[PDB]
């Protein structure tokens, strides 16, 4: 499929002298499921060393920005009521009262990292009231939040989407190898390193949602603008910039002004508040959300969040200075083949799916190339029988052609019959395509 | 000061230096040795300052968990023509003043140290002995390296050295290189495990896990205290140590009351009499675990030294030769045209003395151009530059062409 | 869907997937991600 003539080495009889092949490759990378082929051709009936590069999928990737942290806060109220003239009961000291400053009377509280306020409020004076100076009494209230559930919540938003790619390395005797890479971005694998150009698209605009964060427990999205400022009565009113300090009600936490309501009733002061519950809305808008034809969702491995949006990219990967060969390949194997099925589309991005039933007496591959070269198939061949599947592409309604197969050995043909759905556009002008297309909603 | 709480025995001399016993024996609050007091001086030795309840080097020594080496100290009166201050000469020490020994960690992973001749002190960079009339040399050796040790029984007889681009660091080599060697003085962190040598290491990723050990509590009293161990009347507000081993563990039998904090209490059986010693949890102690190779272990020492290191900058940079000639160039009476065998080509530019025309188009094996001003009646060699899109292929190729005939060119 | 209503859904098969958005119902219906309808297989189901 794509040779290496300019840097090809030989790779004396069963021992290996590969040279360190440094010649790069420029092969298109193939579509979502397809796969992308190489060339190591030795001696006829030797050698013949496959690297396959599977696309496994596409994904609109998040790239956050600023976050925070909430939880569930109830108030607890620490009262003391003292007469007038009595400790700072002095009524310039009680409305100047600062709320960052503790009374004497709450001196067990001492040093607390909690968050916390002070007020004081004016009472009756008098005999009825209870003290004997007709001048106003005080009633001084220490309030501190703690958390009610032992869970926090990350807010936070998504400033960009960009475009990733998962590829599947089948190296040369084995493939034990995935690989995760974005835009104009190189990994540095085995056997060099391996480059993704992707020139189409490296981004898909942006947002004006926020998105919460369960740990251990998934995503969620709210339909609101992401605040950096806390706002009564909204989200992230209480807002932390860890789970502790979330879990601790820590001083460090911001929060917007008058939150507590103070029931001052003559008889025991009330302390309450009224806050949204993040876990409520958290349950409320869980992944799998559908807005404006985007449908975020939750990314494979819950690592992040997706954007499923009509669109393609055209990608380019290069391959570098790989170089992976042994000796004990040196030694020929023979295989038997049979033709399974064949089913799909034909000029679609999806493909057409083939199926081979491979009976060989041990480890393989398949070179079956047709007369013009223009499809190759490939599949590994092992011990017994085995049926293994490929993706290819087509252009015609029924497809009937014969292929020259031979695992390292000799030359055999495989007859391919079978024919392909037609899918409908509702729209046709020239063609469809066949480049690399990013997952899109129904109602795009 | 309770750090001077050490941990175990706390002996923190050296062998024939055996003239401070009196404060080197078990370390308490009370006195000075010089071969602690300065491991506690701000600025320096900060690995142990931040693990200041973690053996030293002597005390490991003392405990059995760090063995001596064979001389354990060739003294430099009797063995300075033997090829001993060998491991010592590739480190960048410093010594302060009347210093007549230092004492340091081997390649081997046992303790060895110098020792100066007698009225001889260690210069400002330990590699030489000097004599200064009417000085008064300290009774202890001064630590050379920064390092803390702990009791470990992990196994490390499989671990090595890997150090990437290191052809020799300190006294040991990695391997053989030639060519270029840049050569310097670095601090590299390192690590000794059991049954082990020396470990160098690139990363220094290491976690402590906190336990009820007897090792994890500090455990003291007080001088002149009633029912205690000297009990006489004093003039001074002063601590003493206290031996952990003598307080009852929880549901067993002991020796002595003994009462403390909270995670005492949970480990040890708390009395509810008059007690004999406060036991409180150590500050910082544990078990420390250093990440090798991915995977944790326990090391017998950590620290880090001053050695000389050979790195290898590079074998080539990059090569860049392309003699590539995979294209044939015609010139044809339509258009000049050529042909590129494999890479394709997008644009291109045909310059003929001076005048120069460009092209462009998608991506394929053949790209035509209109003809360079009268090169195409003149004939002549015309450069072409084109952008493909491999690599390893020259861009800058000639193409001789015979003069042409205009007539089939715009015959119609 | 027994009991609990589905609103909004995904159904991937090999790289490929399709959404679809309907009021909670106890059943929801997706166009086919793909070839999966002729080549059969395996299809994962993610729902709200
Ligand atoms: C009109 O006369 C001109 C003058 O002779 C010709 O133009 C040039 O003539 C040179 C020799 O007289 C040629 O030089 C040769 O060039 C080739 C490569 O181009 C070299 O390898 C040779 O060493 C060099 N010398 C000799 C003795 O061959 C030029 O090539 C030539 N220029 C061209 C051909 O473009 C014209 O060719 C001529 N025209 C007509 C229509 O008769
Ligand atoms: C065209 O041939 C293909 C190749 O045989 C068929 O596609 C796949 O064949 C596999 C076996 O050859 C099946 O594997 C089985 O999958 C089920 C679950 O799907 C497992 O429980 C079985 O263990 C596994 N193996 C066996 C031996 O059963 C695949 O299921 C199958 N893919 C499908 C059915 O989508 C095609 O079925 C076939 N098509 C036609 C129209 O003939
Ligand atoms: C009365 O006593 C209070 C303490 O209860 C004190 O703060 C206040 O200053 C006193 N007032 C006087 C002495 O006038
Ligand atoms: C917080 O309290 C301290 C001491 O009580 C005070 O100096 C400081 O001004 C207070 N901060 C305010 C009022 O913002």
């Amino acid at each position: 499929c794509s040779e290496l003539i300019q840097a090809s080495s030989r790779i004396t009889e069963g021992v290996n002298t590969k040279c360190r092949l440094s010649g790069t490759a420029l092969i298109r990378a193939g579509s979502v499921g397809a796969e992308a082929c190489l060339m190591l051709k030795g001696v006829k009936e030797d050698q013949t060393k496959f690297l396959k590069i599977k696309t496994v999928s596409s994904e609109l990737s998040c790239r956050e920005g600023q976050s925070y942290w909430t939880g569930s806060f109830s108030p607890k109220c620490l009262s003391s009521r003292r007469c007038h003239l009595v400790g700072e009961c002095h009524v310039n000291r009680c409305l100047s009262w600062r709320d960052n400053e503790t009374s004497a009377e709450f001196s067990f509280v001492g040093e607390s990292t909690t968050m916390r306020e002070n007020k004081c409020f004016e009472q009756c004076g008098g005999w009825g009231c209870g003290c004997f100076n007709v001048n106003p009494s005080c009633l001084f209230v220490h309030t501190y939040l703690q958390s009610v559930r032992k869970e926090a919540l990350r807010v936070f938003n998504c400033i960009d989407w960009v475009h990733k790619l998962t590829l599947e390395i089948t190296d040369f005797d084995g493939s034990v190898s995935t690989i995760d890479l974005g835009a104009s971005s190189s990994r540095f694998t085995n056997w060099g390193s391996v480059s993704l150009s992707l020139d189409a698209e490296g981004i898909s605009g942006s947002n004006s949602f926020s998105f919460i964060e369960s740990p251990g427990k998934g995503y969620a999205i709210v339909d609101e603008p992401f605040s950096e400022i806390p706002r009564q009565g909204f989200l992230g009113e209480i807002r932390c910039n860890s789970e502790s300090s979330v879990l601790s009600a820590h001083e460090s936490c911001l929060r917007a002004p008058n939150l507590i309501s103070y029931k001052p009733m003559i008889d025991q002061l009330e302390c309450t508040t009224n806050l949204i519950d993040p876990f409520v809305v958290f349950e409320r808008g869980s992944l799998p959300q559908t807005r404006n034809d985007k449908t975020f969702a939750a990314s494979k491995g819950n690592r992040g969040v997706q954007a499923f949006s009509k669109g393609s990219v055209q990608a380019d990967l290069t391959l570098m200075f790989d170089n992976f060969e042994v000796d004990f390949v040196g030694a020929a194997v023979s295989c038997d083949a049979a033709f399974l099925n064949l089913t799909g589309c034909y000029s679609c991005n999806a493909g057409a799916r083939v199926c081979l039933s491979i009976t060989s007496t041990g480890t393989g591959s398949l070179s079956a190339h047709n007369k013009d070269g223009s499809l190759h198939i490939v599949l590994p061949s092992e011990n017994g029988t085995k049926d293994q599947c490929q993706i290819l592409h087509f252009t015609v309604p029924e497809v009937e052609e014969e292929f020259m197969y031979s695992c390292d050995g000799d030359e055999r043909p495989l007859l391919v019959k079978g024919t392909l759905i037609a899918i409908d556009p509702f729209d046709d002008r020239r063609e469809a395509g066949g480049e690399s297309t990013v997952v899109n909603p129904k109602s795009g | 000061p309770h750090l001077r709480n050490r941990p175990g025995k706390g002996h923190n001399y050296i062998d024939g230096m055996t003239q401070e016993d009196a404060t080197c024996k078990p370390v308490t609050y009370a006195g000075a040795c010089s071969s602690f007091d300065v491991l506690l001086e701000k600025g320096k030795f900060p690995l142990f300052q931040s693990y200041a309840h973690h053996r030293t080097l002597l005390e490991a020594v003392h405990d059995t968990i760090i063995a001596k080496a064979d001389p354990p100290s060739c003294d430099l009166q009797s063995a300075h023509g033997n090829p001993c201050m060998k491991e010592k000469l590739v480190m960048k020490t410093h010594c302060p003043n009347d210093y007549q020994s230092a004492h340091y960690l081997n390649n081997d992973g046992k303790m060895a140290s110098v020792k100066c001749p007698p009225k001889y002190e260690l210069t400002e960079d330990c590699n030489f002995c000097r004599q200064m009339t009417g000085a008064s040399l300290k009774k202890g050796s001064y630590p050379l390296q920064d390092l803390f040790c702990q009791s470990s029984e992990d196994d490390g007889s499989k671990l090595k050295t890997k150090m990437k681009g290191v052809c020799e660091v300190g006294v040991q080599a990695l391997k053989k290189c030639d060519g270029q060697l840049s050569t310097a003085h670095e601090v590299v962190p390192f690590a000794v495990f059991k049954n082990s040598k020396k470990v160098y290491l690139d990363k220094l990723d290491l976690k402590t896990e906190e336990n009820l050990l007897p090792d994890s509590f500090v455990c003291f009293e007080h001088k002149g205290q009633y029912k205690g161990t000297m009990d006489s009347g004093q003039t001074k507000r002063e601590l003493k140590s206290f031996d952990i081993s003598q307080c009852p563990k929880i549901g067993g039998h002991g020796s002595k009351k003994c009462t403390g904090d909270a995670a005492f209490c949970s480990a040890y059986e708390c009395t509810a009499q008059y007690a004999n010693a406060y036991c409180s949890h150590a500050n910082g102690s544990g078990i420390v675990q250093i990440q090798v190779s991915g995977v944790w272990k326990k090391p017998l020492c950590v620290g880090y030294e001053r050695v000389v290191v050979k790195r290898e900058l590079s074998a080539k940079p990059i090569q860049r030769v392309e003699p590539c000639t995979t294209c044939i160039t015609k010139c044809e009476p339509h258009g000049l045209v050529v042909r590129s065998t494999g890479f394709k080509i997008s644009s291109a530019v045909a310059c003929a003395s001076g005048v120069c025309v460009t092209g462009s188009q998608s991506p394929s094996t053949e790209i035509t151009l209109k003809y360079p001003g009268i090169s195409q009646s003149s004939g002549g060699d015309i450069g072409v530059h084109m952008a493909h899109d491999d690599q390893s292929v020259s861009s800058k190729i000639v193409a001789h062409c015979p003069p042409q005939d205009p007539c089939l060119v715009h015959g119609c």
